[PDB]
RNA sequence: ACGGAAGGGCACCACCAGGAGUGGAGCCUGCGGCUUAAUUUGACUCAACACGGGGAAACUCACCAGGUCCAGACACAAUAAGGAUUGACAGAUUGAGAGCUCUUUCUUGAUUUUGUGGGUGGUGGUGCAUGGCCGUUCUUAGUUGGUGGAGUGAUUUGUCUGCUUAAUUGCGAUAACGAACGAGACCUUAACCUACUAAAUAGUGGUGCUAGCAUUUGCUGGUUAUCCACUUCUUAGAGGGACUAUCGGUUUCAAGCCGAUGGAAGUUUGAGGCAAUAACAGGUCUGUGAUGCCCUUAGACGUUCUGGGCCGCACGCGCGCUACACUGACGGAGCCAGCGAGUCUAACCUUGGCCGAGAGGUCUUGGUAAUCUUGUGAAACUCCGUCGUGCUGGGGAUAGAGCAUUGUAAUUAUUGCUCUUCAACGAGGAAUUCCUAGUAAGCGCAAGUCAUCAGCUUGCGUUGAUUACGUCCCUGCCCUUUGUACACAC
């Protein structure tokens, strides 16, 4: 789905910042919270990462919990330009 | 557009849903839980509601 | 689920797809000179003098203000 | 500033549903139940599974996260919600560990 | 100091031998207090029909949540009041101290 | 299994003796039919028809007339930064400031677009492919191994002649013994506790201060920082209490049954909750991100927007509500409940004051609640009157006009209020429902659905009868014996 690069780089930084995010399945929602996107966009973007074995879900009361593997927060961080080892949403 | 599911939602049955599964008839919103009455059915041992009479 | 026989009219009507135009940016080209501006921009401090006026008839149409800056010079 | 009526049905469905979605991820952790303590200055999810290796992962990477969720899902503070895993004994004196055991055997192929 | 603590459960149980714990700490602080006033356990019903679909006999269900509620008032100082919010922690009773 | 076969025992979803009715009228609501663009659909004896918590303006919504959008992930191929593609003012167009599309150029820039595979969604189909749940067989007492015994075997005994019980409940009998499930036991609730713990979020008494009358002490009241005392009433928690106790009859004289006394309670104390085996090719894919398969998947059966429809009416049925009047209607006063619900990032239950005939409005106030709404000052009822056997001051349908409230929107009146209109109905044929005590019936109240809308349901209390304390005649049910040419089983 179309949408902006500035979003989709909110929604990934985000998602490499803390490992999961939580989607209310209220699409026309229009404004997502922890993040100034709009739900759909976020919920899209998530479900196309998850077609390419990058991240993982479950629906559970209309709600979206996504959860990445290791596959995405290295994908992740080749695609945020970052260090090796840089923070993952893994600390001690 | 924005028109698109421009139409008020404020009220009325397209207003609620079932917290579990979306459901717009059958729903309990006796003391603020809004389940439909099947999924309520379900879910009451562990919500804390049983029988005694 | 009998059929549909589409008893509006058949108008499978679908839109351009931003008309594919051939090389576009004509500001002027000058000579061995510096090259002047066509399509005289619009008036808003956002616009930072790069964005043209449209000009169709009766108004000049903008791309920052993007729909609603209507000068008649 | 709610009602006790309407808190001790909040917490009801808030343990139906924290329960709902334990049994849908960790159903091949031997996910057996799950307890809740609210408690001044924080509140404690004791998961009781039997797989605590697995419901841990490396360094607790997976109570990590599903602390994580259940906070941004729940819009608890970070550090108000603290879950805890607990291997569950007499692991025949528990229904739904039989029950998902009997659906993993059965998904494998058994008969 | 005039606080109160209030006890909202509906483990009856939990509530009594959080209740009398509390009260025997009280009395060994000499401590004087009004007792544990038991307010109306208060039902909370929900009547369905048994049946997702419609048919068959028109068979009711009345599921009930019995709500059991205390309030013990309390004259006694900082200290000991902040040794009593810091004990008297049990598992599915919700408690919540009020002053003055 | 069935019998218009027998024996025994049961049930107001059977009857008896009755009660209140329904069926008759008007209206509300559901169903069929008819009509329609659509009048979405499931369910058809009990075990469909005020059921889908289904009281539909929009949403709901699945149907109809139209308009958009894509939320077609991902992989591969193609186009391609000399640009893949997206969006847009105004005008035409359109119900429509939907660029939907068209004119005109602007805008954006690898997210895309086209094709292929492959997905995704579907209140689309299949409840006869299913899971789960529910109902029913079936509210009755029934069901099953183990080891023995009988029989070639299917199978049987155990699980039974009698007597008893609400009960394969027991006494007993005995090729059976010892067990299990069900019943019962259990749990909740309603009744008792002047015995325990207590309590300005429940009360009571006294003390102060204070109002009125009598005054002679008194009677009736008010009073939050006037305190003191208590827990009878109120709430709870822990317990106790009834076990048919005692007595008298009756029974092989055992299980038990009948009567009386005592007792708050002597129909397993009352009412429920839970409730076995085996099944129905019961219902439900329209509760489910429960689902296999099939269909559709982009001018889609996805989703959303506008407007209709689900209410449409020659008719036929089922739940009900109003009544057909003096055991009454109306007008004044008198004046008593219980179950419950209620606002936070919202606008809920509303007191009190004021305005308004009214509905309602406005200014404030209390309450996240044993504290405030609320003593929910409910209605039926009672006492005084008016009326007067007249379809009448019964009855209040059908209509016209106006005033308000909810809502984005009320036109096929959402409801409420005011005035006017003032119809059938004169107690209901064949038939047929429910019911044995605080039960029937009358009476209203709260909650559910709910922005608004009860004639519905779920509960609560208020007033409170008559008639049985039985029988198997009808309708069926359980067990035994018997007959069968039945086995999808009369
Ligand atoms: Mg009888
Ligand atoms: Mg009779
Ligand atoms: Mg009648
Ligand atoms: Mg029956
Ligand atoms: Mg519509
Ligand atoms: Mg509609
Ligand atoms: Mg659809
Ligand atoms: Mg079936
Ligand atoms: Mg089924
Ligand atoms: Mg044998
Ligand atoms: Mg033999
Ligand atoms: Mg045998
Ligand atoms: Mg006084
Ligand atoms: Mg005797
Ligand atoms: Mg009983
Ligand atoms: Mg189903
Ligand atoms: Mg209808
Ligand atoms: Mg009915
Ligand atoms: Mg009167
Ligand atoms: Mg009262
Ligand atoms: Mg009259
Ligand atoms: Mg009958
Ligand atoms: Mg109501
Ligand atoms: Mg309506
Ligand atoms: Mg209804
Ligand atoms: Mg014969
Ligand atoms: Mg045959
Ligand atoms: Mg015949
Ligand atoms: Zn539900
Ligand atoms: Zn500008």
């Amino acid at each position: 789905m179309l949408m902006p690069k500035e979003d989709r780089n909110k929604i990934h930084q985000y998602l490499f910042q803390e490992g999961v995010v939580v989607a209310k399945k209220d699409f026309n929602q229009a404004k997502h919270e922890e993040i100034d996107t709009k739900n759909l966009y976020v919920i899209k973007a998530l479900q196309s990462l998850t077609s390419k074995g990058y991240v993982k879900t479950q629906f559970s009361w209309q709600y979206y919990y996504y959860t990445l593997t290791e596959e995405g927060v290295e994908y992740l961080r080749e695609y945020l330009n970052l260090p090796e080892h840089i923070v993952p949403g893994t600390y001690i | 557009e924005n028109v698109w599911f421009s139409h008020p939602r404020r009220y009325g049955k397209g207003s609620r849903q079932c917290r579990v599964c979306s459901s717009h008839t059958g729903l309990i919103r006796k003391y603020g839980l809004n389940i439909c009455r099947q999924c309520f059915r379900e879910k009451a041992n562990d919500i804390g509601f049983n029988k005694f009479r | 689920r009998k059929k549909k026989v589409y008893t509006t009219p058949k108008k499978i009507k679908h839109k351009h797809k931003a008309v594919k135009l051939a090389v576009l940016s004509y500001y002027k080209v000058d000579a061995e000179g510096k090259v002047t501006k066509l399509r005289r921009e619009c008036s808003n401090p956002t616009c930072g003098a790069g964005v043209f006026l449209a000009n169709h008839k009766d108004r000049l149409y903008c791309g920052k203000c993007h729909s609603v800056y209507k000068v008649n010079a | 500033l709610i009602s006790k009526k309407r808190k001790l049905v909040a917490d009801g469905v808030f343990y139906a549903e924290l329960n709902e979605f334990f049994t849908r991820e960790l159903a091949e952790e031997g996910y057996s139940g799950v307890e809740v303590r609210v408690t001044p200055t924080k509140t404690e999810v004791i998961i009781r599974a039997t797989r605590t290796q697995d419901v841990l992962g490396e360094n607790g990477r997976r109570i990590n996260e599903l602390t994580l969720l259940v906070q941004k899902r729940f819009k608890y503070a970070p550090g108000t919600i603290v879950l805890y895993a607990e291997r569950v004994q007499d692991r025949g004196l528990s229904a739904v560990a039989q029950a998902e055991s009997m659906k993993f055997k059965l998904l494998n192929g058994l008969a | 100091i005039k606080i109160r603590i209030t006890l909202t459960s509906t483990k009856v149980k939990q509530l009594e031998n959080v209740s009398s714990n509390i009260v025997k700490n009280a009395e060994q602080h000499n401590l004087v207090k009004k007792g544990p006033v038991r307010l109306p356990t208060k039902v909370l019903k929900i009547s369905t029909r048994k049946t997702p679909n419609g048919e068959g006999s028109k068979t009711w269900e009345t599921y009930e949540m019995r709500i059991h509620k205390r309030y013990i008032d309390l004259e006694a100082p900082v200290q000991i009041v902040k040794r009593i919010t810091q004990i008297t922690i049990e598992p599915g009773v919700d408690v919540e101290v009020v002053v003055a």
